[PDB]
């Protein structure tokens, strides 16, 4: 359910490229809420492989794709 | 025709730094006042 | 300055003060949160007052206070008490 | 230092390698000049 | 001996000293010399003598002397007015005579009990109900709520500007919502006939005329009314329709017209802010509210200040008009409400209400009936009811957490509707 | 729905008391759908201050982690309101260990000395996650 | 993606401060705190903190500046066009300059959004700054 | 006095203004008092504030308008002053002050009086 909905998201937002600003004040913090409980789920998956580097490299991003 | 009718109708305070000042540079007077009236 | 007025001895009654605002703060506080309307005395024999309780209409202010002083009276009737308030025209201020 | 917080953190738990560590950097002063120290050991230091 | 008092009088201790014996010991007198010469009358602690060096200090260090030295008009305009003027006598004029002639014919029937029955009916009633629901709105208090004429549905305005309409009867959620280009609204009335029109008076200065759409929330701008400085506290309907009285601050009142969106008349004469703006039923006169606590009656016809009311201490806030046309109510920060029977005019005067505490800010009258029931709601957290003639305060009604800032009634009397502080609409049986 | 007001309730309510041990519980509930995450620390050591603190913010706080992350932080919190005990913290305890394994068994002695199915709720409350 | 579509239209909805910061920054804030308003929430201390990448043992970190919080401010131009000496002041003192700035940009009605604090605001930073690297003059024997 | 700013309400008149800075300072002395626009701001957003003053002759103006906004959400009663160097003074800074925060503390010993102020205070509201 994910992609489907952030393609639709994407998409609108290459359409029409005022009216959305309050939808991106309310969308702000729940993708910043997501991310991180994916990067913590993500943590939870190496605490038996590689445990130190969720100290070693903060970012989600680049943890996700060192992960990779 | 319009009428426009008529109308019908302290303290202050200082700093802690401004106390030590006044504190000082009145009790400054009072005790030379004392010295000089002592020589 | 006000008053204060009830229905013979054992009858209810209205108290009235007026004034500067920090006096009228300390005298609600007097009667209300000190003083116990419920508690029991024994006057001279014993009295029960349980069901006895005081109440706060309004608070507010006034044009003037036709009060010279404070007085305290007793009234057979509900009418010579309005009468008694109608001297300084303040007959509304009993909620019966 | 970079070698060194691991290296230290193999012989000693990483609090007191991290404090070694980043006393190294401080700020270095000799009158009107300064520098922050990076890359040298400062031996002027009781356990260097 | 020259060289003795010399150095003794070059010091500045005794050169103040000498000053001090000098200056005149009162409080009010040294605080007077203090406050012409614009220092500070008083300091944070103090007794008078510290307070009298003080004024040798100051006195010294300036070099100042001793306190010795130390010390109606008719402007003619708008022809096009005087035709509506002409207007509002003849329909005035009409409606007032058919009014009046009524209460003649009320007069005439008596038989004191069925009156006294239905009186004491409806103060049963009333001290009977309790509130069905609540709801929401926004994140802001709730300033205005105001019923169609048909009472089907409600319109609430808050500080943020935005308003919305609801269902009255169920208060589910809405028919739609608006966020108008205003930021603080006032208040708000319905047209007295159509229902398809609104109107809000907000902090702007800018007054809107809303269409409501049917059962649409494509609600509609009809046009925009300006001419006001500060904001606008109050606005209401003509009761004939075609004209708009607006109160706002600048203690200045206007009387609009609905269709051409013109000023016709701006009135003048309040000391401070105009709270509060109120029509006679007949639309004869109209009351005005200030923060000058100074009720000023007005003959919009002729233009002139009929007669002016002070019971207040504090501002007024609601101004209230009796759908009987002789009488009058205003409330105020003071928490009284002044009841004014014009008619009587000599001795009986005022009888005013020991309402609410803790000010007072919705006064009502019942619609339909002529009038009985008061509705008052304050900040007391509690909404009152009074009977027309013994004023006597009969039920109080307690649903509101915070405090209300506003209410209206249903025309028949089976719901109260109130916003506050709370955010919650809250309806009443 | 809309918590937004359930904010504004709280701090009407939490004036008066204003110290109850519950309207921290709420507050502290308050901030993990809530968007901010620039006070949640503050009013953690507020609700601390403020409360005496009490078991129940202290729970409230470890399954505030435990909920989001870091399994091992919420076992000091947890633990740390065990010694002020009165079953509301064992559950979330079992659950934190549930995560990080292999120390259950010797903890059930203490829930015994502690105390019918207590027993067979725990094994109830286990299957929720 | 949302970062990029607000520095495009952001001049309109935040005119003073993508004038005292620029553009590229100020998209990247207001992207942050997800608003105008939600970002003149914020106090005038906490802003310097946004883009400081993560605090960590080993990552050995003492600026001969004196900063502490390297953030997206750090990077822009009225920092960093200054000798080194003066940036521990000059964040302080532009961080505050950033927040009033925005505290007038959720004043400002949409329909008319206006600058003329911030070019005050530019005057007193870049002039005190220039006073900050300006030295003593000398003093006599 | 100047035109009053229209954006400034409520002012609070002197009146209530001397029992306003009066309780500023007897606030500042038992250290219940934050000052500062953005040590108010986290005072709002904490939510330990009792009330939020304000200098109403603030040039500009717009630069303290966002605390009404904030007050409104809070629910926290808000005036303002007619100067900022009295509200500079009461509060024991020598330097102009255009907000200040009364914090709260329900065992404290001028509780009282800050009711009292606020009861006034939520009368200007309307």
């Amino acid at each position: 359910q994910i992609l489907p909905k952030i393609v639709d998201l994407k998409r609108i937002l290459q359409q029409q490229e005022i009216k959305l600003l309050p939808f991106f004040n309310e969308i702000i913090p729940l993708i910043k809420s997501n991310i991180k409980l994916m990067h913590n789920f993500l943590i939870s998956l190496y605490s038996r492989r590689f445990p130190e580097l969720s100290s070693l490299i903060p970012s989600p991003l680049q943890y996700s794709k060192v992960i990779s | 025709v319009a009428h426009p009718l008529p109308e019908k109708i302290i303290k202050a305070y200082l700093t802690q730094h401004e106390r030590k000042r006044l504190r000082r540079n009145r009790r400054k007077m009072a005790r030379e006042a004392r010295e000089i009236k002592i020589k | 300055k006000g008053l204060c007025l009830r229905i013979r001895d054992d009858g209810p009654g209205i108290i009235i003060v007026v004034g500067n605002e920090k006096s009228c703060k300390f005298y609600e506080n007097l009667v209300m949160k000190r003083i116990k309307w419920n508690e029991d005395f024994e006057l001279h024999i014993k009295m029960d007052m349980h069901n006895n309780s005081i109440s706060k209409t309004w608070e507010g202010y006034l044009q003037d206070c036709k009060f010279k002083g404070w007085f305290m009276k007793v009234c057979n009737d509900q009418d010579s008490l309005l009468r008694t308030l109608g001297q300084f025209d303040s007959e509304h201020f009993y909620s019966p | 230092f970079t070698l060194l917080n691991r290296l230290l953190r193999l012989i000693v738990d990483p609090n007191i390698a991290d404090y070694i560590t980043a006393k190294n950097n401080v700020v270095i002063n000799f009158k009107d000049m300064s520098h922050v120290n990076k890359y040298g050991l400062i031996r002027g230091l009781k356990f260097a | 001996n020259e060289s003795t008092a010399d150095i003794l009088k070059q010091l500045p201790h005794e050169r103040l000293q000498a000053v001090l014996e000098k200056i005149p010991e009162e409080d009010l007198e040294v605080r007077r010399l203090l406050s012409i010469l614009k220092k500070p009358e008083v300091v944070e602690n103090e007794d008078v003598q510290q307070r009298r060096i003080r004024l040798a200090e100051i006195l010294m260090v300036d070099e100042i002397d001793l306190e010795n030295i130390n010390n109606d008009f008719f402007t003619p305009a708008t022809s096009e007015l005087i035709f509506a003027r002409r207007f509002l006598i003849n329909y005035s004029l009409e409606r007032s005579r058919k009014r009046l002639q009524k209460e003649m014919e009320r007069h005439q029937k008596f038989n004191t009990r069925q009156e006294l029955l239905s009186r004491r009916t409806e103060l049963q009633r009333m001290a009977n109900l309790e509130l069905a629901g609540s709801q929401l709105v926004s994140t802001k208090p709730i300033s205005a709520v105001s019923l169609s004429t048909d009472d089907m549905v409600v319109a609430t305005g808050s500080w943020a500007g935005d308003l919305q309409v609801l269902n009255s009867q169920t208060l589910q959620p809405l028919t739609q919502k608006l966020d108008s280009h205003v930021g603080k609204i006032g208040a708000i009335d319905w047209h007295p006939d159509s229902n398809n029109q609104m109107i809000s008076c907000a902090e702007d200065g800018l007054i809107k005329n809303f269409q409501y759409s049917n059962e649409e929330g494509g609600l509609r701008l009809l046009g925009d009314l300006v001419g006001h400085e500060r904001r606008i506290s109050d606005v209401k309907y003509h009761p004939s329709g075609k004209f708009i009285g607006s109160a706002s601050h600048d203690m200045t009142w206007r009387l609009w017209d609905a269709s051409t969106h013109q000023e016709l008349l701006l009135q003048e004469g309040h000391d401070k802010g105009v709270f509060s703006l109120s029509f006679q039923c007949d639309g004869s006169l109209v009351c005005s509210g200030g923060m000058d606590s100074l009720s000023m009656l007005w003959d919009i016809r002729s233009g002139s200040k009929v007669m002016t009311l002070a019971g207040h201490s504090k501002p007024i806030y609601t101004v209230a008009w009796s759908p009987n046309g002789y009488q009058v109510a205003t409330g105020g920060g003071d928490g009284i409400i002044n009841v004014w029977d014009i008619r009587k005019r000599d001795e009986g005067q005022l009888n005013q209400i020991l309402a609410h505490r803790n000010i007072v800010t919705q006064v009502r009258f019942s619609k339909e009936d002529g009038g009985k029931k008061l509705v008052s709601c304050g900040y007391d957290n509690l909404i009152n009811v009074y009977s027309s003639d013994t004023w006597l305060k009969m039920g109080s009604l307690a649903g509101h957490t915070d405090k209300i800032i506003s209410l209206d009634i249903s025309n028949n009397s089976h719901f109260l509707v109130s916003g506050g502080w709370d955010r919650s609409i809250k309806l009443w049986n | 729905g809309n918590l937004d007001q359930a904010e504004l309730l709280v701090t009407q309510a939490l004036q008066k008391f204003p110290s109850n041990a519950l309207l921290w519980v709420e507050q502290i509930k308050l901030f993990k759908h809530g968007n901010k995450s620039s006070l949640k620390k503050t009013i953690f050591q507020d609700a601390l201050r403020r409360t005496q603190n009490d078991h129940r913010v202290l729970l409230e706080i470890g399954v505030s982690f435990y909920a989001e992350a870091q399994y091992e932080t919420s076992l000091k919190w947890l633990e740390r309101a065990l010694k002020k005990c009165y079953g509301d913290t064992w559950v979330w305890l079992f659950r934190t260990y549930a995560r990080l394994g292999k120390d259950t068994v010797d903890l059930y002695n203490m829930f015994d000395q502690c105390e019918c199915t207590p027993r067979e709720i725990l094994l109830r409350l286990m299957n929720d996650k | 993606d949302i970062g990029q579509y607000i520095a495009s239209k952001i001049s309109i909805i935040a005119p003073n401060v993508c004038f005292l910061v620029g553009p590229e920054i100020a998209a990247q804030l207001i992207a942050h705190a997800g608003g105008v308003l939600e970002f003149s929430r914020i106090p005038s201390c906490n802003i310097a903190s946004i883009g400081k990448n993560k605090h960590l043992s080993h990552e050995l970190h003492t600026l001969e500046s004196g900063v502490r919080q390297e953030g997206y401010l750090f990077a822009s131009d009225m920092i960093q066009k200054f000798p080194v000496s003066v940036h521990k002041q000059m964040l302080r003192m532009l961080c505050a300059k950033v927040s009033l700035a925005a505290r007038v940009d959720a004043g400002q009605k949409n329909g008319d959004r206006n600058t003329v604090l911030a070019h005050k605001w530019k005057a007193e930073l870049s002039k005190k700054a220039r006073k900050l690297s300006e030295a003593p003059s000398i003093s006599e024997t | 006095m100047s035109a009053p700013n229209p954006k400034a309400f409520p002012l609070a008149d002197a009146a209530l203004t001397q029992q306003i800075l009066d309780v500023v300072q007897q606030a500042a002395n038992l250290r219940q008092l934050k000052k500062g626009a953005n040590e108010a701001t986290k005072t709002l957003n904490r939510g330990i504030s009792e009330f939020i003053i304000m200098a109403a002759d603030c040039e500009p103006i717009e630069i303290l308008l966002h605390l009404p906004l904030l007050c409104e959400d809070k629910n926290v009663p808000y005036v303002f002053v007619p100067s900022r160097v009295a509200l500079g003074r009461a509060c024991g800074v020598s330097r102009p002050v255009i907000a200040a925060s009364i914090t709260t503390n329900d065992a404290s010993a001028i509780k009282t009086q800050i009711y009292a102020v606020k009861d006034k205070i939520e009368t200007l509201l309307i």
